[PDB]
């Protein structure tokens, strides 16, 4: 993974899933899983953007 | 947006800290001639953090 | 005395809303809920007794109290007033007329009223201070917290509310312990019935 | 006194409909449901007693009340009226005729009527104010909220309604506590039966 | 993922699934999962639109 | 005597927050919670008895105590004061007026007050020391720990709180054992009732 993009996506997913509606452990876990899936998607984004460029 | 150097060569990492639409100019100077090119990167605020 | 800041901080922490920037629950909502909690706490435990000794004549006939919860003793010229009513009976026995935080005497007679009642001294600002024993803190939190948990933020909010109800019951037990130790006799035996 | 704004705000928050723009539940629906809640609350607890002392003659035979819930005492020229009926009996004992918020006397006799009854003072605008004790707030919310939860928005709406029923029961217990502290005697022993 | 398209799709899915019928945590979770699937579809949309162009 | 450092360290270890750098729970929160725990512990077990023997005259009418929990004996010029009240009765029997940590005599009489009461000596700094028996350590931890476990960090926080409640009950049993061994008579038989 890329680290800083993972940190920004983790922060953004903790902002979208607002923590008032969430237990903290499940919030951090769901944000981490969604950020890992976002990294797996962003790899293919990098490949497609290189091809389009 | 005027002449302010923000990178070194062929790659740029554009942090904004603004709201406006920025216009970044790629510049290739040489001993013979020089070239420029414009790109427009628009910044928005986070819709979730607002109100 | 309890500061409102510490009640608010505990509620914010408990609601997973201890974020200065966001404040998903507005402070007006919290202050209103704290007023409701003070209502319920002062009503159930009869925490605040107040005495008002005014005079009623033909010019002004009503005695405006404030934050009334209940009347436990009324004297008119050192004479006991017996019954309570809200209907303005024309004549008969001498009764106390209650008009939703206005006190008068039903078959009106000129005189004075010495009334013992109960009060809120509710709050309106976050920087105020609640004049209650510190032992009352946990009963204020756990009671205002059950009022906010039933916003449908989570699918398991009602079980959490049920847990906080038991916690509130224990807090009320502590408060009763304190009140008995303060305002009750230190006795260890009963008295024989004398008839 | 309770403002309608705070009842409405609590209901909106509880229904996950605290959005100014959308308002999935129209304010007319909320005001009608609040009127229904005031109906049920004032009927069950006999909150509002009203006295009307008018005169009935051969010209106008009926006494038009308003928002009638029940009659607990009728006098005709300081004479007790005993039975109640809705059938307009021709002759016999002297009974009180009730015609769906119109009051008269069955075997009609000229005179005056002193009637004690119960009232709503229902609301019609969001900016109005409910003239009820503040302790009645939670019973208004939790009772109007159970009326709206049974819109089929969610598949688990009825369990939520069941939880709110218990919350409403506790609110009614608090209200009974308040009413006993206000309008009831402060006694600690019973009296011996005297026959 | 692309961030602003994710924010707009998250907002639109919170508008489609209206929050009066939804508990807030499950609403935000279903909107986040649908927005992530929409990003995974929009990658292939970008590839197909580049090919069609 | 118990140092605050060791209570704090045990709580930090138990909360999986024994990290010097991070400190997810601020030390102000811990010191406030420790004050709450000292409140509850000193109230329930009547740990600290204090005696104050001052004089009240017409100039200064009230006796300002500190961290009051309960009054168990009042003497005025070696005369027992019987009843307690908070209403400032004008005349009658001689009662003790309590004004939320201010003590006076209701139908005021010049004299002296010898009052036995209960105290906190609460803490405000992490480097302070709690003047309590060391056996009271586990009851301070397990009681302050149940106050912090109900922050919604985990979905299984309330079962953990329930376990810590039983642990706290055992700690209180140990404390009662200690108190009986210290401040109670060493007797093995009862006395016959003498009437």
């Amino acid at each position: 993974m890329d680290t800083t993009r993972f940190i920004r996506n983790f922060i953004l997913f903790k902002d979208a899933l607002q923590k008032q509606n969430f237990n903290n452990k499940d919030l951090n876990t769901t944000s981490m899983q969604a950020a890992l899936q976002s990294e797996q998607l962003a790899l293919s984004e990098e490949s497609q953007y290189l091809q389009s460029e | 947006e005027a002449n302010e150097q923000i990178a070194s060569g062929s790659v740029c990492l554009f942090r904004s800290d603004k709201v406006r639409k920025h216009t970044i100019t790629f510049k290739a100077i040489n001993t013979k001639t020089s070239l420029s090119k414009n790109i427009t990167i628009s910044v928005i605020a986070n819709k979730l953090k607002e109100r | 005395m309890i500061e409102v800041s510490e009640v608010i901080a505990k509620v914010r922490e408990r609601l997973n809303d201890n974020e200065v920037g966001n404040y998903e629950i507005l402070d007006s909502v919290l202050v209103e809920n704290i007023n409701q909690a003070l209502l319920k706490i002062c009503l159930e435990f009869r925490l605040k007794k107040a005495i008002t000794r005014s005079l009623i004549t033909e010019e002004e006939r009503f005695l405006t109290l404030n934050n009334l919860l209940g009347i436990e003793s009324v004297k008119l010229d050192k004479k006991e007033i017996e019954s309570r009513n809200t209907i303005e009976k024309d004549t008969g026995e001498l009764e106390l007329l209650i008009l939703s935080d206005r006190i008068s005497v039903t078959p009106f007679k000129i005189g004075e009223l010495e009334v013992v009642y109960y009060t809120y001294e509710e709050i309106r600002n976050i920087l105020e201070t609640i004049k209650l024993p510190k032992i009352c803190l946990d009963v204020l939190v756990y009671s205002v917290l059950c009022n906010l948990l039933e916003i449908p933020n989570n699918e398991t909010n009602f079980s959490v509310l049920a847990n906080y109800k038991q916690l509130l019951k224990l807090a009320k037990d502590n408060l009763t312990n304190y009140l008995s130790l303060m305002y009750s006799k230190n006795i260890h035996f009963s008295k024989v019935v004398r008839v």
